[PDB]
């Protein structure tokens, strides 16, 4: 994953 | 020479 | 609450004098920037918040701000390129490396985050994090006798970060740069977390995908072995990293090669040329087909650990990609082999699948396989039994595929085809 998402 | 990188 | 704010409202709160309805009004933006679907990014980048959200950051006398306001552009900076960029643009990099060191976790932790995001959207932002000076506070961060002290989700983000900062290529990360994060990562990839584990195999991936001088920069740390027990992992997630590495790793000179056979991972690849995950068959025939590339001791240690059924096994029955880096290793096994070695992989049943394979409709499949059977001919004549191998090609169907070819829309693969008619049948 390249970017992540913060949930 | 033959070597195939990815 | 602070749920379901439209974003008027939390513009009207940013707006507002009063740093705490600033900080109502930034956790209104972050949860909306946490929802699972369709997060209003680009209606919060239109209402220009990203400004706000980065002069926050810097706000020390109140920690929940600088926390929230990362958050929201770490979700801001986690989307598409031009989401990112405008991340970027208002100036969140420093912000960002100044709160590595902040003396809350969390917001480090979220620091960490939304550089790695930053980073990941490419080289020239990876580049640029790397310019404004984040290396040197992000191993700071790991500077620890015993990594086990620290958070398990911290060291999770740091090497994701550290992993996002090895990673991409045209350019490749600076070799500073690299050469600065390698003894961290190497201590990382002897951690106990199958996730740090996978991600550092990841880094460890990219710095090996490139030049035969990055492989030898990571070669030269010693991870070899390690890459080869993870490789032996039971974990798909750690495997397929360290395949990726220990492929590109063989992909450069004998000597390095030869550090990949010595650490024993040949013993490992009976299971990964017949992994029920078609990638990981891929992978590793696409490595073997490196190693028969090699010099003929290590085509020996091939012959010796038993894989040359399992290449003819790929070869009989596999996704055809797999069948195409088979096909690969047989004529660069073919190309440097010895004959005894050579005939060893007749004797072994090569011939009736590398047949079957010339119906294929795919032209470079078709020359490989071509070359391979004038070198495995070339061997027969140095025997003398070439009539032989004539007879074995043509009793499974062989004979029939190659007077095929003769009119094939291709010119080398007539051209050698022909040949063979010519010369052999």
């Amino acid at each position: 994953a390249r970017k992540r998402v913060r949930k | 020479s033959r070597k195939r990188k990815f | 609450g602070t749920v379901n704010w439209s974003v008027e409202d939390i513009v009207k709160g940013i707006n507002s004098n009063n740093l705490e309805s600033q900080l109502q009004a930034t956790q209104a933006a972050r949860k909306l920037l946490s929802r699972e679907k369709q997060p209003p990014i680009d209606n919060i980048i239109r209402a220009g918040l990203i400004p706000k959200f980065v002069s926050f950051l810097g706000k020390t006398d109140c920690s929940p701000i600088q926390f929230e306001s990362a958050w929201a552009l770490t979700n801001i900076a986690s989307g598409t390129s031009e989401q990112t960029k405008a991340v970027v643009d208002g100036g969140a990099i420093p912000a960002f490396i100044s709160l590595l060191a902040s003396p809350h976790a969390h917001i480090s932790e979220q620091a960490v985050w939304a550089l790695g995001n930053i980073a990941g959207d490419g080289s020239a932002f990876r580049d640029l994090v790397i310019k404004h000076g984040a290396i040197d506070p992000l191993l700071a961060l790991l500077a620890v006798p015993d990594l086990s002290t620290l958070a398990c989700g911290y060291l999770r983000n740091l090497t994701w970060t550290l992993s996002n900062l090895c990673r991409n290529k045209n350019p490749a990360p600076p070799l500073d740069a690299v050469e600065q994060i390698l003894p961290t990562l190497v201590r990382l990839l002897h951690h106990n977390d199958p996730e740090v584990l996978a991600d550092s195999c990841w880094a460890i991936s990219y710095l090996t995908d490139g030049p035969n001088e990055r492989i030898e920069m990571v070669v030269k740390k010693g991870v070899v072995p390690q890459l080869v027990k993870l490789l032996g992992a039971t974990e798909l997630p750690i495997v397929t990293p360290a395949l990726r590495a220990i492929g590109n790793i063989v992909t450069g000179t004998d000597e390095q090669t030869q550090k990949v056979i010595d650490a024993g991972a040949l013993a490992v690849f009976p299971s990964l040329l017949t992994n029920p995950k078609t990638n990981i068959q891929k992978e590793a025939t696409w490595t073997m087909s490196n190693i028969t590339a090699g010099r003929q001791d290590q085509i020996q240690q091939v012959v010796n650990h038993g894989l040359v059924p399992f290449l003819v096994g790929v070869l009989s029955k596999a996704d055809f990609k797999t069948q195409k880096e088979a096909a690969w290793a047989i004529t660069n096994y073919t190309s440097g082999g010895t004959v005894e070695q050579i005939v060893y992989l007749v004797h072994c049943g090569i011939i009736e699948p590398l047949m079957n394979l010339l119906s294929a409709k795919d032209t470079k499949i078709i020359q490989v396989i071509l070359d391979a059977i004038s070198n495995i001919f070339q061997a027969a004549e140095k025997l003398g039994e070439t009539e032989k191998l004539s007879i074995m090609i043509e009793e499974c169907g062989g004979l029939d595929k190659i007077e095929a070819l003769q009119r094939h829309e291709n010119e080398s693969v007539y051209k050698a085809s022909l040949n063979l008619i010519e010369k052999y049948f």
